[PDB]
Formats: structure tokens, C-alpha cells, sequence
């Protein structure tokens, strides 16, 4: 069978669709450019004795964006985290 | 337990410190900013944390900040609660004594 | 000033909202999910003589993903790379239609 | 040149294999398949290289296969040329004598 070997998610390779029988030098230098979309969550919270469930608002994460930041007062510095807001609820099956 | 249809399982997230978070040094802020922002760019974020209503240049850009936390209207955030891993998908409550927020912002543009 | 030190994209942490005034133990473990919605792309091509600008159909970013692989006849492996189909044009900067 | 409001820079792209390219024992596929499929979850894919008009079974849900490269219709794909980054930064063009697909796929719902 033809098994697959490995798979890459992340960015690598651009095909390019110009037209049948394009004339593509070697001196040409290109540069991709990835569009920014916050993507949407889900929350799973779990125990023996209680469950924490939870979504995203998708016109929330594309109007506004959250992020968590850690401040020194005595250094004036903002170790900032990007983190989405997740409206969970409470239950028990 | 089993995630929706196309919602796939977050497995090697970022670990964010919390020894440097409960400190008799540091804070906790939150940044309720517009999307529109490509928060990787900004090198400094000069803001004022003793006034209600300000204005923050950020690059060329001159947003309106105010202050959640500062308003005594939202005062108090017990509602939200930060989570952390302590292996990196295995994120849990921040814990001090159980983390509440301090300083919380949202900056808009000139309506 | 209070000059920023670092700022991180990738998942990290999760704040949450239940309600005011939670109560929630150390015992209970989370798991997050991330949905796949596959981006958008721009190119440039550029050198000394020619341009290459293109633009993603977001239509189809959406519907059907693409792909580009590796086949040994005499193994019989895949190696598989996710790849986005680009539909590219060729400029000048007013080089050849004026010229 | 300057890019647009939310397209951001690629800076850290990941490297590829260009000198399994010009050699006469790898190939090149190019696929159509449904986003539906995660192709992370996928361990083979076994789909008929011989039958131009053919299926392919991944997982439960049985695949509609058309393997486009063997009609005349989409038997020549001088467009789609495939790009590699060398510097991570930019990305140049796989030579050979430029590299086209050897074997392409519209893998479909059923």
C-alpha cells in the first residue's frame, strides 16, 4: 500500500497557479504573508465530583482580543500572554 | 468526555509563570484591545495606572483607554479566574492562598 | 515607560467566566480545544526585473485543503507537506506595457 | 512593497526536502482532499494510481476519487510549480532543468 510516512502541519510549501506554461526565473525571491484569524475554543474543567463546560463567541474573537499580563511596579515591565476568554458552567452526570 | 467534530485537543501549549504571578513585587493586568492590533509588533505600552479615562499612542495610532478596574462600578472581578498547567495541557486555577485580577484595561479607537 | 518584555501568540493560558464568586479546587483537571479553520495567504515574488503578486480563494480555504507529498516507487511511502494554493499574476513597475 | 491590513509576514517557515526532487525514485502529488479529513489522524492512503476514475477509503466515511492528472483536461499543470524556502524568510523556485507535479487528486465526499 502507499503508508503514509509524515505529515506537516505548519507552513512550508506555496503551489502557485499562474497560467499553463509560466516562465519563473530563479533570481525571483517571493514572500507569503499568513492572514490573522483568532481561532475559536472549547473548555473541558473535570474531577469526581464536579464538570466545567465552555465556549467561544466567535464575534467576540474577531472584534476584540484578550491578553493576561504579569507587571513589576518597582520595575515598570508587562510579561504579556495572549489568552482567549472561555464563558464555562458547572455541572455533575 | 469527547470535544466537538472539529475542535482538536490543544497538546503542547506555552507555560506561563506563576511564581513570578502572587509576588510581594509583581501584578496581574488584562488587555481587552481591539483585534485589529497586531499586539507582536508593539515594542512599549505607555499607559496611566492612576487615572479613569486616557489616551494611549501606540506607533502612530491614538487610542482611548479606560481603566475596568479603576471604575468602582466592575470594582470586583471574582467571575474571572486565570488557568495554568503545571505537562502543558493540563491547565489548572492559578493558585496564591486562587488568582483574581488587579488592573484590567480596554482600549478603543475615536468612536 | 512601561516598556513591554514579551508577547506570546501561541496557546498559553485560559481565563474563564462562570460566574462572581467561583469555587474551584486544585483537583479539577482542564483540557482546551482549538478549532481548525485552515488561514489565508498573500505572495510577492519579487527580483531585478519582474513582480508576482497573488491572493487565497477564501471559499475554498474553507472547503477543500490541499497538499504536496513525496513518493518512493520502491517503498511505498508518502511524505506528506499541508500546502496553499496561491493564484499568482506577473507585473513590472511600468517596465514592459510603457516600455 | 508593502503587504495588507491582516496578512502578516512568514518569517519561520519550515525546510523541505528539494534534493529528493531532481532524482528518478521520488515523486510529487498534489491533492484536492475535503477539509473535513485530519490528515494528522491519517496513517496510509491507499488510492488507485492506475484507475483514472477510482475511490478511496480514509477512516469510515467512503472517498469519490478523480485522479485528474490522467485526462487530457488537467494532464498539464505548467502553472502549479512548486516553491521552497532555501534563508527561512523568502521562498525561491525548485530546479531542475523548475519542478511540476508528477501525480495529481480530487479525493471527494460521498
Amino acid at each position: 500500500s502507499i503508508a503514509i510516512d509524515s505529515y506537516q502541519e505548519d507552513p512550508s510549501v506555496v503551489v502557485s497557479n499562474f497560467f499553463k506554461g509560466v516562465r519563473v526565473p530563479k533570481d525571483t525571491e517571493f514572500q507569503l504573508y499568513k492572514k490573522r484569524k483568532q481561532d475559536q475554543f472549547v473548555l473541558h474543567g473535570e474531577n469526581e465530583r464536579l464538570e466545567y463546560d465552555g465556549e467561544t463567541d466567535e464575534l467576540t474573537t474577531k472584534t476584540n482580543q484578550y491578553m493576561v499580563g504579569l507587571y513589576d511596579k518597582q520595575s515598570g515591565k508587562i510579561n504579556l500572554y495572549r489568552a482567549p476568554v472561555v464563558t464555562s458552567k458547572i455541572v455533575s452526570k | 468526555y469527547q470535544p466537538p467534530s472539529d475542535y482538536k485537543q490543544c497538546k503542547h501549549l506555552k507555560s506561563f509563570p506563576v511564581s513570578e504571578l502572587k509576588g510581594d513585587n509583581k501584578e496581574l493586568w488584562l488587555m481587552k484591545v481591539p483585534a485589529n492590533i497586531d499586539i507582536s509588533q508593539l515594542k512599549s505600552l505607555p499607559l496611566d495606572t492612576d487615572a479613569t479615562v486616557s489616551t494611549v499612542e501606540l506607533g502612530s495610532k491614538n487610542f482611548n483607554v479606560l481603566q475596568n478596574t479603576s471604575t468602582q462600578e466592575g470594582s470586583d472581578n471574582t467571575n474571572l479566574s486565570l488557568l495554568i498547567p503545571s505537562k502543558k495541557e493540563t491547565l489548572k486555577v492559578a493558585t496564591s492562598k486562587s488568582v483574581y485580577f488587579d488592573r484590567v484595561f480596554t482600549i478603543s479607537e475615536t468612536a
